[PDB]
DNA sequence: TATAATGGGAGCACGGATGCA
DNA sequence: TGCATCCGTGAGTAGA
């Protein structure tokens, strides 16, 4: 490796490290984007029923961070795993419909 | 990175409040309520 | 020069106090969507677009013009902060 | 005729009387008409606009005459080497002055609308020295060691320098450049020092209620120490203007109350009073005497000099001081 | 058109080859054109002879070296980012004296960089110039002791890094003290080591009263030279065991060993000449027959004593005399680094000798290659070459730096070395120096000056014998020049004889009036006092030095123009510059032009051989100015030897063309020319004056990574055919394509990092049923404000012929983008007199001030720029330009010898006839407007009352003033205006390059603060002084924003951005990151920093993250 | 400054000069805890001194 | 002052 | 170093009012960019913020709607101009930007003396005050037309000079 | 892991605060 | 008490 303190200018005013960007911390734009994405997903999940939106939220990990299995979400709502699978299917279907009309979430696909 | 104690950051001028007469009387009658 | 700046300075013991008043008032206008303004319809700050005259979006232009009218009361310890904010939220929700 | 000083005074008076919105308007009008007329006025520079006064030749010839009277007096032993060199320097200094006066008198009498003359007189551009070098002689040049050459530069930039003259000039040019270069750093360092020592000083309160004050002398002992003379106007202004009176001052029938901020007019009045022998010194509130902790007070500081009105509490007067002192720093020779 | 040249002075000799200071120096260092046995002990030959033989295999010796041919030509070297260099081999014989063994082999020492034809190097693809270095000549000097007036210091100075400075002083106590390596000690002791006895010193130094008594010490003469040697060694080296052979070795290395201690050949000569002695070698003493024998010390101490005693013929030394300061050219510098690398290679040799051995086994050339590579790449004196125009390169090569390794540091240089010394005359230009912090530290070699074999700068003079000026020209150093009365070059001559009974001359720089009987020498020319640049300023005698400096320097900043012209008024150096700068192309022998193409010219010479000269076409210089040669001859044309085949960049028919000749009016215009700003006519754009070509080079790498290969591809995730439109099949933009900011130059995809999607990503991917790709778009795009036409694309791939990249790199693409830049607002213009300014207004032709015949002016310069600046050369240039504008001719008006007013007036009169008479014959009389203006001029004293209108207009014209109508109105400008032709250059500072803004962007790693500079998309520095300005206004919130929201408060800038795009008010700022950094760095220093609340409780600004 | 034609108000210089005088040196501790030759701010020693005058110390 | 010299000395004491 | 800042070459502004400065469009688009995004969303110009930014990324995707929008964004707002070295407080001053074509910042004549600015190739830096508070400070306290007198001597700092004096004298 | 080897090598200038004559 | 020593300091922004 090379030293971050390697001089740049001819006078000693300047370090090489100083021309090196930080790629780790999210830019203000990045942060803003994930914010708008959480808010837009939340806007789109309110056009569902509380149960089907909760099913998608528990299935994709938006709730506790973990993505639950169909048997677990079906055990949570007290229904059959096939039933919760179908509630999931119609939820996702309604989301695709509202998306098709509103155009709102498309831009976030990069 | 604090707000300096001079100009608009002075303890002399910085706590100054603005309120319009409508909101002012609206509060004034509410504190005259109790 | 900001219109009426001399009178504006006339109003306060310290110019920095003028600045604070104007800034806070503009925060209020911004928060309440201007619905709380002390300006009459014909006193409203205007901006000329392509289409036509629209309300001036600049809240500080507004706040200053308001301050010029006399309709605003400024000072220290006029009213508890939470109470002011709540009475304003009641009077002009948003 | 309106020149730099008259216009500056107009702006100041208009500030005092009409306020800053109006003065900004006046400034823009002055700007506009000034530019407009300067376009059509026919101001230009040809080589013939640098006018060599005939007198120069005479003044030169005469110099060469006295230049002999010194030389001879060296050979005969009446003059040392030092006294001779010093007499030559004095001669050429007085000659340089002579041809300057010649240049400007010639302009004023025969060519009052000459571009160089107008530019210099108005304050638009140029000072007498630069005009002299253009028209009269460049004058004396300095050696690298700093001591002056015996031979002046007789040429003007109009006439053009000899390569030897030119080379002689370059020493001074370079010493001047290196001096500027090395001075800006010392000025910078000084400024940062002053800022660091003064930064916490802010106007924190309207009055510290001190009874103490400083007395601004309106007179100074002369270098002859023969008598006391009135200080220069600007010195008095710089010590007085915008200050709060520490005590009531009664002069010329006018009563200046205690607590009064001295206007420029109040100051002029006091000066005229001192001229009439009614007062030799003015009691005044000062940061020197202020009892405010961590800064000064409004009364002790006086005017915010930028607004021509009492300073607003909260103003950082320390930084303003350090900057006000530091800024001219590169101009000190 | 016709060229009239003024001036009486005839130059007896032409200007010396202008780059010879580089060319000859390096030619001499390498000695490549000499057969190995015929080489002298100068140069890298000196290096080898000094390093070898290597003793204690047993002995390794050096026979000869050789330089091979360059493996690649120059253009190829620039293409592939290689170094233009030749292989270096050395024949070495390893000898064993015990074994009687001899093994002889030619070893490869690596490569050495070659200078090109023009005096520059190509180092890793970029052109570099090695700048010469002025310094104190080695030798023996005597300066006054600043502390004790009446006492002196003798100083013995060798070459840089050639051993210790030694000081001989006479101490207050009376004993003479020698100072070496910051250790004082009685000189007597060393004198005893040298074999001196008390009687010998009493003999020699006795002549000078009481001093030698201070030199006299009993105990010292008591002990033998051996004992005094060991005593001295114990004085110099405390703690080192006082063994005698150890002491001998050390003191030998210090004062004797030629491989350790070296005076220059310059230092040798100087010591000899000052002390009036003869030096056997280049060292202070010798080792002969087992003992030390003196050379320098006694003569030195002698001179010191004699000086102290006030003995005649002994004087102090001016250290700023150009006899005591010498130039170290490229050859000397490179040879010095060669000497270093070779000494290291030799340490490696000796080290390897102690462990079946040949030379190739004993020798590692890595340290040598490293010393050379380090000198050329990373030295301060090795400068990225200034090729903006050809003159800039020429000037670069002729630079003299007081800076660099083995020289002064900035701020450690007082007025002394920055000064113009009297001895600079004809040697170093008194004018051309940088303004600002480097003033006087960087200078330029004078036009006629030469650096001699000893490194001293010499200027030519003409021998004058008995008032007769011969054509014999002697080149003198400053010390030699100090002997003579030298007449000025403009001294009147009838034929070869001095025609004046009083002549202006110089004796030791002092101006003096003498007789032709007293004149020993005479100046060759005034040209010799100034640099090459300063010599291109007409009427320079009428320009104040400070502005002349600016014009002089700004000429090297001129951009080559597509329509470029030579000045209407030239000094006469314009052709020699183009010739020596190797810009243009010339015919080698007499001949006939066979073929002419845009790309190539083919010429058949007398001999009959058919020679093909290829032309460099739209090549990008270091500075991005376009360098290209254009054919100046047509098929079948008969050419002589030296005739011009092709014009280079910024050349018009082989004359230096740095700019344009425009018609100027000097007059204020509506504030648009306020404070040095300039108003120009739109017509200038219409005819493409001031239009310049610039080429930018963009580069991108695809390298092997751990997550996959990066690759150049047209297939870029989530991009429209709109976006990929101009991309070729491989992903690289096609030649000819116009690119604008945001456009793709080269497509590249990189494998995505190690990541798991956040729940939002998962849900989103579910909603759209689009699988997230393995790669992301890393494509090189045109940066903000850049772009143009793509004129070239180079591609280099791994696995391809003759191609090898840095380890890990699969492929490198370089795209070239050319732009034609019209003159625009903010671009910088300047004349040769140091009048400079930016274009603030471009007026339509109908608004320009115009002559009565309808001709509009091009440029309006403000007269207010003249009087305080005192540069009138531009005024005279303008008058001469008016005259030459109507006569259709150009002039050569050399410096200090050139067109005076009366001749300018003659030309102006002739011009007036053309200007006016044409109109009078066309059936037009004077205009009512002209009558009004004439009335005004009459009142101004410009014209004589009573004369006709035509006569008065002529009277104005002879003053270079014309009636000028206002384009806006048609009313005349109330007074008459100076209008004429001026030569104005467009400089390298273009607002296109400097305009930059940033909203948010990259942040620094540690500080979390915005990066710097346009290229990094950086933020402006708001530093201590600006903060002070905000404090002084008492704007607390603006300040707090600068300190937090707008820089390193992470939460704050994030929140601020989000809130601004939502239309919310900006949030209250929080703790700036650099403060947390300060706290943690202070914790690292074992100091506990604690932010507290008003109750003196700890406040956590780290929000729990750092506390267990 | 006057020599160079720079008009500058006295009070700016007076503020800095005031800072130059900010400190004092103890020539006797009296009843305080302070040491002879100790340097400190004039304000602090004035406060202390009036506290000790209030105590009768 | 110079650690190598010092260590050399100490070494030389045995 | 700070965000929301730029720099360019200054050029004389004779037409300008004392409180105004010429600011290039290309610069202003970047300096006020987030505001321009919000405004582009309020108007029809983009579905949302991200589309607006993407549309600003490529220079050929930019249309006059965004220019008029940017005009609406800066209305009433000021920017700070700064020239180094900043010797006294007047080395930073506040101006209302007038958007101009071309890449040079246009500076008012009467402020040159205070900035020690001239047209020989000087450059200035621009800063956007973000908050209503920063804008209040900027417009009331720092605005060019509000500081006419030297805090140092009390004499007019912004005053006729050069060509202005020349013409009035003439 | 065993012949014996035993001490390095390069390298301006001013003020202020303190230590030493 | 005064001479000598060690230590710290020497403008900004750009840019590279
Ligand atoms: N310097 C190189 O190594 C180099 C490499 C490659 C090519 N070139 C060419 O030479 C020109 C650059 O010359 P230099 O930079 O070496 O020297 P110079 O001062 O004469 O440069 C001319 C302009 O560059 C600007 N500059 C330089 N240093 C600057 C600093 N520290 N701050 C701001 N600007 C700086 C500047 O614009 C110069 O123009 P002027 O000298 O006429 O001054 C214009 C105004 O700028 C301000 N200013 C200047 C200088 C300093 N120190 N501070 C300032 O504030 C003032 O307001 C001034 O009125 C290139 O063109 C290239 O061809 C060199
Ligand atoms: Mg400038
Ligand atoms: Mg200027
Ligand atoms: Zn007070």
């Amino acid at each position: 490796p090379v030293s971050l303190e390697t001089p740049i200018g001819d006078e000693k005013d300047s370090f090489y490290g100083d021309f090196i960007p930080d790629e780790h911390l999210p830019s203000p734009v990045d942060a803003a984007t994930q914010s708008l994405l959480s808010e837009e997903l939340e806007k789109a999940l309110s056009k569902l029923s509380e149960r089907e939106a909760m099913v998608l939220k528990l299935r994709k990990g938006l709730i506790d961070g973990r993505e639950h299995t169909l048997e677990e979400v079906g055990a949570f709502f007290g229904v059959t795993r096939e039933r919760i699978r179908q509630i999931e299917n119609k939820a996702l279907r309604k989301l695709k419909y509202h998306e098709s009309r509103t155009r709102k979430l498309r831009d976030f696909l990069d | 990175g604090r707000l300096i104690p001079a100009g608009t950051g002075s303890d002399f001028v910085r706590f100054t409040q603005v309120v319009d007469q409508k909101t002012l009387k609206a509060i004034e009658e509410a504190r005259k309520e109790a | 020069a900001e219109p009426g700046i001399d009178k504006l300075f006339g109003m306060v013991d310290s110019k920095y106090r003028l600045t604070v008043v104007v800034a806070k008032r503009a925060q209020q206008l911004l928060r309440h969507g201007f619905k709380n303004t002390v300006l009459e319809p014909e006193e409203r700050p205007k901006m000329q677009t392509l289409e036509g005259l629209f309300d001036d979006p600049n809240a500080v232009t507004w706040a200053m013009k308001e301050l010029l009218t006399g309709r605003l009361v400024f000072g220290e310890n006029l009213v508890p902060e939470d109470r002011l904010q709540k009475e304003m939220e009641r009077l002009y929700p948003v | 005729p309106q020149e730099k000083n008259s216009l500056k005074d107009l702006v100041y008076q208009a500030f005092l009387r009409l306020g800053m919105e109006k003065t900004a308007r006046l400034l823009d009008a002055l700007k506009y008409y000034g530019f407009t007329f300067s376009t059509t006025s026919g101001i230009t520079i040809g080589i013939d606009d640098a006018v060599i006064p005939e007198e120069k030749k005479q003044y030169l010839e005469e110099a060469d005459r006295k230049l002999l009277q010194i030389e001879q007096a060296y050979e005969m032993g009446f003059l040392t080497d030092r006294e001779r060199y010093d007499q030559i320097l004095q001669l050429w200094t007085e000659t340089t002055e002579k041809v300057t006066q010649a240049v400007f008198k010639n302009f004023e009498e025969n060519y009052p609308f000459n571009p160089l003359y107008v530019m210099a007189q108005s304050g638009a551009r140029g000072n007498p020295q630069q005009i002299r070098q253009l028209c009269g002689l460049r004058g004396l040049m300095q050696k690298p060691s700093g001591e002056t050459f015996e031979v002046p530069v007789r040429s003007s930039f109009r006439e053009g320098l000899t390569v030897l003259e030119y080379f002689i000039s370059s020493h001074g040019a370079r010493k001047g450049g290196a001096d500027t270069a090395l001075r800006t750093a010392d000025s910078g360092y000084l400024t940062r020092k002053l800022v660091d020592v003064t930064h916490e000083i802010v106007v924190r309160e309207a009055d510290c209620g001190t009874t103490n004050y400083i007395s601004v002398p309106l007179f100074q002992p002369d270098e002859v120490t023969r008598s006391l003379r009135l200080r220069k106007r600007a010195d008095i202004e710089a010590g007085l203007y915008g200050r709060v009176l520490a005590r009531e001052v009664e002069v010329l029938g006018v009563r200046l109350e205690e607590g009064r901020y001295l206007s420029m007019d109040d100051v002029h009045l006091l000066i005229k009073a001192a001229e009439a022998g009614e007062i030799q010194e003015v009691p005044v509130r000062s940061p020197l005497t202020c009892q405010t902790r961590y800064g000064v007070c409004q009364k002790c500081y006086g005017y915010d000099l930028s607004m021509a009105r009492p300073v607003s509490i909260g103003e950082a007067v320390g930084i303003v001081a350090a900057q006000s002192i530091g800024e001219p720093g590169t101009q000190l020779t | 058109m016709e060229i009239k040249r003024f001036g009486r002075i005839r130059e007896v000799i032409p200007l010396p080859p202008l780059t010879e200071i580089q060319v000859e120096s390096y030619r001499r260092a390498l000695q490549a054109d000499v057969p190995p046995e015929k080489r002298e002990n100068v140069g890298i030959q000196a290096a080898f002879r000094e390093t070898f033989p290597i003793e204690e295999g047993l002995v390794l010796d050096f026979l000869e070296y050789r330089l091979g041919e360059p493996p690649f030509p120059q253009d190829e070297c620039r293409e592939k980012d290689l170094t233009y260099q030749a292989p270096l081999y050395a024949r070495l014989q390893l000898i064993h004296k015990d074994t009687g063994l001899i093994k002889e082999d030619e070893v490869f020492l690596g490569h050495i960089p070659l200078m090109t034809e023009d005096g520059s190097f190509i180092i890793n693809g970029a052109d570099r110039v090695i700048v010469s270095q002025i310094h104190r000549s080695p030798g023996v000097y005597f300066t006054p002791d600043p502390a004790r007036p009446g006492r002196y210091i003798a100083s013995i100075i060798p070459l840089p890094k050639r051993g210790p400075w030694i000081d001989l002083e006479v101490e207050p106590n009376g004993v003479v003290s020698m100072k070496v390596n910051k250790r004082k000690f009685p000189l007597v002791l060393l004198l005893r080591v040298l074999g001196y006895d008390q009687e010998t010193l009493a003999r020699e130094l006795g002549a000078y009263g009481e001093l030698v008594q201070g030199l006299m010490d009993e105990s010292v003469f008591a002990m033998r030279p051996e004992e005094a040697l060991i005593r001295l060694f114990t004085l110099l080296r405390p703690g080192d065991p006082p063994k005698r052979d150890k002491a001998v070795a050390y003191v030998y290395g210090l004062i004797a060993d030629p491989r350790r201690y070296d005076l220059g050949e310059a230092g040798r000569y100087k010591a000899e000449e000052k002390l009036g002695i003869r030096l056997s070698g280049r060292t202070l003493a010798r080792f002969e027959d087992g003992e030390f024998k003196d050379e320098v010390f006694l003569p030195t101490l002698r001179y010191l004593f004699a000086l102290t005693a006030g003995v005649p013929g002994h004087e102090v030394d001016d250290i700023d005399h150009l006899g005591n300061r010498r130039i170290r050219t490229v050859g000397e510098l490179m040879t010095d680094q060669f000497r270093v690398g070779l000494a290291r290679l030799a340490r490696g040799v000796r080290e390897r000798m102690l462990m079946s051995l040949t030379p190739a086994k004993l020798v590692n050339s890595r340290p040598l290659e490293a010393a050379i590579r380090e000198f050329f790449s990373r030295s301060q004196l090795s400068q990225f070459k200034d090729e903006t125009n050809p003159l800039s390169s020429l000037r670069h090569k002729r630079r003299i730096s007081a800076l660099g390794p083995g020289g002064l540091t900035r701020e450690r240089a007082g007025f002394d070395v920055r000064d113009v010394h009297r001895t600079h005359y004809g040697r170093i230009c008194p004018v051309e120096t940088p303004e600002g912090a480097n003033i006087g530290l960087i200078t330029s070699l004078a036009a006629y000056a030469r650096v001699d074999e000893l490194g001293f700068i010499r200027t030519p003079y003409r021998r004058v014998v008995g008032g007769v000026v011969t054509d014999e020209v002697v080149y003198m150093t400053a010390t030699e020049e100090d002997r003579y009365t030298i007449a000025q070059a403009n001294t009147p001559l009838e034929g070869n004889r001095i025609a004046a009974e009083r002549v202006v001359a110089r004796r030791k720089g002092e101006p003096v009036i003498v007789s032709p009987e007293e004149v020993e020498f005479m100046d060759v020319s005034p040209k010799q006092v100034f640099s090459v640049n300063t010599n291109l300023i007409p009427f320079l005698e009428h320009d104040d030095a400070n502005r002349a400096l600016m014009g002089s320097n700004m000429q090297t900043q001129a951009v080559p123009l597509i329509r470029a012209q030579a000045p209407v008024v030239m000094t006469g150096l314009e052709e020699r510059v183009v010739r020596d700068s190797l810009a243009a192309l010339y015919a080698e022998e007499d001949g006939e032009v066979a073929k002419v193409d845009g790309n190539r010219i083919v010429v058949r010479y007398e001999d009959g051989r058919l020679v093909e000269y290829p032309l460099r076409r739209f090549y990008r210089s270091n500075q991005g100015t376009a360098l290209d040669q254009r054919p100046r001859v047509v098929v079948g044309q008969r050419v002589r030897k030296g005739d011009l085949l092709a014009d280079g960049p910024a050349s018009e028919n082989g004359f230096l063309a740095l700019g344009q000749n425009v018609l100027v009016a000097i007059m204020p215009f509506d504030g648009y020319n306020f404070e040095d700003a300039i108003v120009i006519s739109e017509e200038l754009l219409k005819r493409d004056f001031y239009t310049s070509i610039h080429i930018e080079r963009y580069e991108i790498e695809a390298r092997d990574t751990k997550l996959g290969p990066e690759r150049i591809t047209r297939d870029i995730p989530h991009l429209s055919e709109a976006a990929l439109r101009d991309l070729d099949e491989e992903g690289v933009v096609r030649i000819g394509a116009e690119v604008k900011p945001g456009d793709i130059l080269v497509g590249r995809t990189s494998f995505k990092g190690e990541s798991e999607p956040t729940p939002e990503e998962r849900l989103l991917r579910s909603i759209f049923g689009e699988k997230a790709r393995d790669v992301k778009d890393t494509s090189l795009r045109v940066p903000p404000g850049e772009g143009g036409i793509v004129v070239r694309t180079v591609r280099l791939r791994r696995g391809d012929p003759g191609v090898e990249l840095k380890p890990g790199v699969r492929e490198v693409v370089r795209v070239y983008v050319a732009q034609k830049r019209k003159l625009q607002v903010g671009d910088k213009l300047a004349n040769r007199h140091g009048n400079k300014g930016v274009v603030a207004k471009i007026l339509p032709v109908e608004d320009m001030p115009h002559l009565p015949d309808g001709t509009p002016v091009d440029v309006i310069l403000n007269p207010l720029g003249v009087p305080s600046r005192m540069n009138l050369g531009q005024i005279l240039e303008t008058h001469l330009g008016l005259a030459g504008y109507f006569l259709g001719q150009r002039y050569i008006s050399p410096i200090f010898d050139g067109a005076k007013e009366p001749e300018i007036k003659e030309l102006l009169a002739q011009a007036f006839e053309v200007y006016f008479g044409k109109r009078k014959g066309e059936g037009f009389g004077v205009d009512k407007r002209e009558v009004e203006v004439l009335r005004r001029a009459e009142k101004l004293g410009l014209v004589t009352p009573g004369k006709t209108p035509e006569e008065q207009l002529k009277e104005l014209f002879l003053q270079g003033k014309v009636v000028l109508y206002d384009g806006r109105t048609g009313e005349p400008i109330e007074g008459p205006i100076v209008v004429g032709q001026m030569f104005i250059m467009k400089l390298y500072h273009m607002v296109e390059d400097k305009m930059h803004a940033r909203s948010t962007g990259p942040y620094s790693l540690i500080t979390q603060q915005p990066l710097g500079g346009k290229a990094q998309f950086g933020g402006q520095r708001f530093g201590e002084m600006e903060v002070w300005a905000l404090e002084a206004y008492g704007a607390a919130h603006t300040l707090q924003e600068m300190l937090t929201l707008k820089s390193d408060d992470i939460e704050g800038r994030n929140a601020a951005y989000e809130a601004i795009i939502k239309g919310e008010d900006v949030p209250e700022p929080s703790v700036p990151e650099s403060f947390r950094v300060l706290v943690k760095e202070l914790q690292a220093l074992a100091l506990d920093v604690q932010t507290l609340d008003e109750k003196d409780n700890p406040v956590d600004i780290f929000e729990g993250l750092a506390s267990k | 400054y006057r020599a160079q034609g720079v008009k500058l108000h006295d009070k700016h210089i007076e503020i800095v000069v005031r800072q130059m005088m900010k400190y004092v040196e103890v020539t006797d501790p009296g009843d305080s805890r302070l040491l002879e030759g100790q340097v400190l701010e004039k304000w602090d020693v004035e406060a202390l001194n009036e506290r000790l005058i209030a105590e009768g110390k | 002052s110079d650690p190598v010299r010092q260590y050399l000395h100490e070494i030389g004491q045995v | 170093r700070v965000d929301y800042s730029g720099r360019s070459v200054i050029v004389v502004g004779p037409q300008l009012k004392l409180h105004q400065c010429g600011l290039p469009k290309r610069m202003a688009l970047e300096l006020f960019k987030p505001f321009l995004l919000k405004k582009m969303e309020e108007k029809g110009i983009a579905p949302n913020v991200k589309a607006a930014r993407r549309m600003l990324e490529r220079q050929r995707d930019i249309k006059d709607e965004v220019w008029d929008a940017l005009e609406e964004v800066i209305h009433g707002k000021v920017v700070l101009l700064n020239r180094a070295p900043t010797l006294h407080r007047l080395g930073i001053q506040a101006f209302q930007p007038v958007l101009v074509e071309g890449q040079s910042i246009q500076l008012h004549p009467l402020v040159c003396e205070a900035f020690n600015a001239d047209f020989d190739g000087d450059q200035m830096a621009v800063h956007v005050p973000l908050s209503s508070f920063a804008q209040a400070e900027a417009r009331i306290q720092m605005l060019s037309a509000h500081n006419l007198l030297s805090p140092a001597s009390g004499e007019p700092l912004a005053k006729p000079s050069r060509d202005i004096i020349l013409g009035l004298y003439y």
